[PDB]
């Protein structure tokens, strides 16, 4: 549902979906697949449905946390919410 | 973006959409200036908002370029610079 | 036509279970011989359509001993006899001589 | 007001061709247009835009009459809902007109704008329009002319109006999709008319397109396992309104394409059938054969095969007939099936010599449809050459073999259980 | 009867609301209390284990702490940010020389409502968000009112300083109690009167302690973005200069569809002088055609004031009904004050 980013996309797949079936190509090369992943660019062009496509091709457990959630009414929450995720 | 990669966005989403078989997205590609993925969208939503007061169902060539003006200004009346020194 | 099946004989008495043996009021019983009527003057299609709603009615109400049985299995026992069937015909007479 | 004096507005052009007539509208286009727009829903009178249709009918062509309509569709019509009941009145003069008009009607349908461009869809009306259009091309000899006119009619669908009706346009192009000789196409259209009509109850004149096209589709793709489905969803399930005279023998039909497909889930609830035994004798002569399915020795069946064939090279109410050779190319195929399917549930091994007797075959044809039935994994039979025969025993691994044993360990144990309690409830009649 | 509940009610003491966390066992659940910590807590045999489910806002014990009652979920509820106290004043009889403006509401508030499967067949998105913006005295806030005096459906009024409240986390909390009748109502629509605040940029400077207002900021870019339900619930926002607020807000995919609300111009005031002076008594012979003259910049708001100053006028020469002559007087003197600008609005599009 989505074209034009699949020069964008392809670098997404190597590094979400990749790494998550075969582990040992990146042993076996001896690259460190990037753990975050960051997403710049204007706000209101990508990421939006780009996450829930890899998500659903997956087929895996996702996790989604708004990153102005984290923070509660109590105090202590806060801390203990993140390591929670 | 290009004349490359906003086409490929035009033909997936006008998959969903109900157009006329006369109507050329090809027109306004090359009018395209300074635009984004959420402009597209608009354009082919409001192509469909307007057709109901026209009493039309399909989305028409001339639809298309009336609700094209409306997301094409990026500031308020005057684009980025308009032109002018 | 002039009893049918809870109509004169269903007035100020509950259900004896039809008229099986001796007291009771007509309500099976006499839509089951309007099919035995049928059995030996008619073709057996009009009297398996009244043999239908006894099955299930036995089936469903019924007491420790039989009485209703009796007059059920006397219709079937001459309905099973013009049919090619002796194998459900025998099971048929052997509860009814019960 | 104004609208009841139109009568008596002009004098002479009732009894004269009346060439001013266009302008006469087109004056009384402009001041009734101002006194609705889009405001009000219903205020002028329909019966004064249209009466430019009932001055010229007969006595001009109806070319002129269209490039009236034209300009009607392009202006504002005197409201945004004329258009809706002036297409109405365009539906009179059709039908009781004809005559000479009938060569020129399919320019007149062509030349609205309406029923070919797509709009807000208020309409109700060029649905009937376009099925006139089709009937046309129909008469003349044309197939293809006439499935794709109604296949992109039936991309846009209306949001509710007719109900009932709607369901016939819709199982319309199914039947012109059989007759441009691909069934194929019909396939989509039975996709999604069936499931919004499979939870609401059909009548009468419904339920008869699906009595064919179901079946229809399916006959040529010679199929039985579709043919005796939707054929017994109709038959079993309400299916009060035909005659019962002929709604028994549908039955004889159902049970002969069960021996045609392979098997099925619908054969022991046509044995339990309370009208498959009595009644007609054909329906209890492909009932007993039911049973002989594990019973088949193949003696009798060809005797059979070559004698009677009530339900075999006699079709009526579902097929219609085909040829002799059609309707015992499969069947010949099947009765070996039966027969293969009993021996390797009884026989465990059997000579070369006694199983060609048995099919009634060659060495060539014997080995052709057993060894058919291995790969799609129903019967596993191996064949021994040099012992001339075929073993039909399938192999078991050592676990398998104790877990049978198993079984039978535990079904001991509830005959000792149940014997165990029968001496206290018979001790009644022995202690008695 | 009222004696004899008093001593009955005193009987009963407290008892505690808590959401179901979690679940351990069949009859053993996790609770989280409303002060913040989490007990592990039983249930009975007289409710329903169906509903016990996680997220079920259910009833504790102050003292055995055990799930008791099960309660429908209400999140803080607010008589003043939620219900509406509708009242009948103004329809769209006073609103009117905005017509050609007034179908852009319906097209995004009736026409969905009504019919929602001329959408899904045409394959377009209904508009989420509105925006609504121009220079103040449009008529822009009574747009929200005619609605509510209309349909009938639950409503939100939602103020911009009132919502901004802070102790802990506080700001960020009170976008997500809105959304929480969303689902629960599907025919709702959430009025926005008056905000520049909530959209506004404001990314680091040093912060000047927002650190509650920029979650805050963030809570309509995470509802109206990700998975939740939408479409059913309609966002009608209000603003006077957009250009203050956030550009990546005003972008679609939150805000669909911009609706402009210019001054009215003449022929769109030759109708707002009659809904002004409706109620108000003057004499036989009338003309406003000389008013629509006399107004320069003027918007629908400024005619009342113009129908308000011509009653005072009239007061001195002890007239009830007020004369075309007093009206002139009037309009211009809001021609005489001026001093409001509004001719620096650039952003019509």
């Amino acid at each position: 549902d989505v074209g034009g980013l699949d020069m964008q996309k392809q670098e997404i797949r190597e590094a979400v979906e990749l790494p998550l079936v075969q582990a040992d190509l990146y042993e076996q090369i001896g690259i460190d697949p990037p753990r975050g992943v960051l997403l710049y660019g204007p706000p209101g062009t990508g990421k939006t449905m780009l996450v829930k496509a890899v998500a659903n091709s997956t087929k895996a457990a996702f996790i989604r946390v708004n990153g102005s959630e984290f923070v509660h009414k109590y105090l202590g929450e806060g801390p203990r919410m993140v390591r929670d995720v | 973006r290009d004349r490359r990669e906003r086409r490929l966005i035009f033909g997936t989403i006008a998959s969903k959409m109900s157009l006329a078989p006369e109507a050329d997205l090809d027109s306004l590609i090359i009018r395209n200036d300074s635009l984004s993925g959420a402009v597209i969208a608009a354009i082919m939503q409001e192509a469909g908002l307007r057709a109901v007061r026209k009493n039309r169902y399909v989305i028409l060539q001339s639809d298309l370029e009336e609700a094209y003006a409306t997301q094409v200004k990026t500031d308020n009346t005057v684009d980025k610079f308009d032109f002018y020194k | 036509d002039d009893l049918k099946a809870q109509f004169q004989e269903l007035d100020s008495k509950k259900q004896r279970n039809n008229g099986s043996k001796d007291h009771g009021d007509g309500i099976l019983l006499i839509d089951s011989e309007i099919a035995r009527t049928y059995l030996l003057k008619n073709d057996l299609v009009k009297a398996r359509d009244l043999l239908d709603d006894l099955e299930k009615t036995l089936d469903k109400k019924d007491s420790i001993p039989l009485r209703i049985t009796n007059s059920f299995y006397s219709t079937n026992s001459q309905y099973f006899k013009f049919k090619n069937d002796f194998n459900s015909f025998y099971y048929t007479s052997l509860l009814y001589l019960s | 007001k104004d609208y009841s004096q139109i009568l008596k507005e002009e004098f002479p052009k009732i009894d004269s061709l009346a060439q001013n007539d266009c302008n006469s509208a087109l004056d009384q286009l402009l001041v009734l247009e101002k006194k609705t727009r889009q405001a009000s829903d219903l205020a002028s009178s329909k019966e004064v835009l249209a009466k430019i249709v009932d001055l010229l009918a007969s006595r001009n062509k109806w070319d002129d009459l269209n490039e009236q309509l034209t300009l009607l569709s392009k202006k504002h019509g005197q409201l945004k809902l004329s258009i809706q009941y002036m297409i109405q009145k365009v539906m009179e003069y059709l039908k009781s007109s004809k005559s000479l008009d009938l060569n020129t009607r399919i320019s007149v349908i062509e030349t609205i704008r309406v029923v070919t461009e797509n709009k807000i869809f208020v309409e109700v009306e060029r649905a009937r329009v376009t099925k006139d259009l089709v009937e046309i091309k129909k008469e003349e000899g044309k197939i293809d002319e006439a499935a794709d006119i109604l296949c992109e009619l039936q991309v846009e669908t209306y949001g509710s109006m007719e109900m009932s009706e709607k369901i016939q346009f819709i199982l319309e192009q199914m039947e012109l999709s059989i007759l441009k000789g691909d069934y194929s196409q019909a396939t989509v259209l039975s996709r999604k008319i069936l499931k919004k009509t499979f939870k609401n109850p059909k009548y009468e004149s419904l339920k008869l397109e699906y009595y064919n096209l179901l079946v229809k589709i399916s006959l040529h793709k010679r199929e039985y396992l579709e043919v005796a489905q939707y054929l017994q969803e109709i038959y079993q399930t309400d299916a009060i309104k035909s005659d019962e005279a002929k709604w028994k023998p549908v039955l004889s039909h159902i049970v002969y394409f069960l021996v045609l497909s392979p098997y099925g889930n619908l054969q022991n609830d046509l044995i339990h059938k309370i009208q498959n035994d009595n009644n007609l004798k054909k329906l209890e002569s492909q009932e007993s054969l039911v049973k002989l399915f594990t019973t088949n020795e193949l003696m009798r069946w060809p005797i059979v095969q070559k004698t009677y064939e009530p339900v075999l090279n006699e079709d009526d109410l579902a097929f219609g007939g085909e040829a002799n050779k059609h309707h015992w190319e499969d069947l010949q195929k099947r009765v070996i099936e039966h027969n293969l399917r009993v021996i390797s549930e009884y026989y465990s091994r059997i000579t070369l010599l006694r199983l060609n007797e048995l099919l009634d075959l060659t060495e060539s044809q014997t080995e052709t449809y057993i060894s058919d039935l291995v790969n799609q994994g129903i019967i596993y039979a191996k064949v021994n050459r040099p012992a001339k025969i075929v073993n039909f025993e399938k192999p078991k691994n050592s676990s398998q073999l104790l877990n049978e044993w198993s079984h039978n360990v535990d079904e001991l144990l509830e005959h000792i259980e149940t014997i165990g309690h029968l001496i206290t409830k018979e001790e009644i009649m022995h202690g008695l | 009867d009222k004696t004899e509940n008093d001593i009955k009610a005193l009987q009963s003491i407290g008892q505690l609301i808590g959401e179901v966390m979690k679940e351990l066992s069949e009859e053993k659940y996790i609770v989280k209390a409303s002060s913040g910590p989490r007990y592990i807590v039983g249930v009975r045999n007289s409710v329903d284990r169906s509903k016990l489910k996680k997220g079920v806002r259910v009833t504790l014990d102050i003292t055995t702490l055990t799930i008791m009652r099960i309660l429908p979920r209400e999140t803080d509820p607010l008589v003043y940010n939620m219900t509406s106290f509708e009242q009948g004043e103004i329809t769209f009889d006073g609103i009117g020389g905005l017509t050609e403006q007034i179908r852009e509401l319906r097209e995004v508030i009736e026409l969905p409502l009504k019919n929602p499967e001329i959408f899904q067949r045409v394959g377009i998105k209904p508009p989420k968000g509105v925006l609504l913006y121009g220079p103040p005295g449009t008529g822009k806030t009574l747009l929200a009112k005619a609605v509510a005096a209309t349909i009938g459906a639950n409503f939100i009024f939602s103020p911009a300083s009132g919502i901004v409240d802070k102790y802990i986390g506080e700001s960020a909390r009170i976008i997500r109690e809105m959304f929480a009748y969303a689902k629960e109502h599907e025919p709702c629509i959430i009025f926005m009167d008056e905000v520049d605040a909530i959209g506004g940029r404001r990314f680091s400077e040093g912060t000047s302690a927002d650190r509650e207002i920029q979650r805050t900021l963030m809570e309509l870019l995470t509802q109206m973005d990700g998975f939740d339900n939408l479409g059913q619930t309609k966002i009608i926002m209000a603003t006077n200069r957009p250009d203050t607020l956030d550009p990546a807000l005003l972008r679609p995919g939150r805000l669909d569809r911009k609706v402009e609300i210019p001054l009215p111009n003449e022929a769109g005031r030759l109708e707002i002088f009659k809904i002004h002076t409706a109620k108000v008594k003057k004499t036989g012979e009338f003309d406003f055609e000389a008013a629509v003259k006399m107004s320069d910049g003027f918007n629908g708001a400024d005619i009342r004031n113009c129908a308000t100053e011509a009653g005072f006028f009239a007061i001195r020469d002890d007239r009830d009904h007020i004369n075309p002559d007093d009206l002139m007087k009037a309009v211009r003197k809001v021609a005489e004050v001026k001093k409001l600008e509004g001719t620096i609005e650039y952003q019509k599009l």
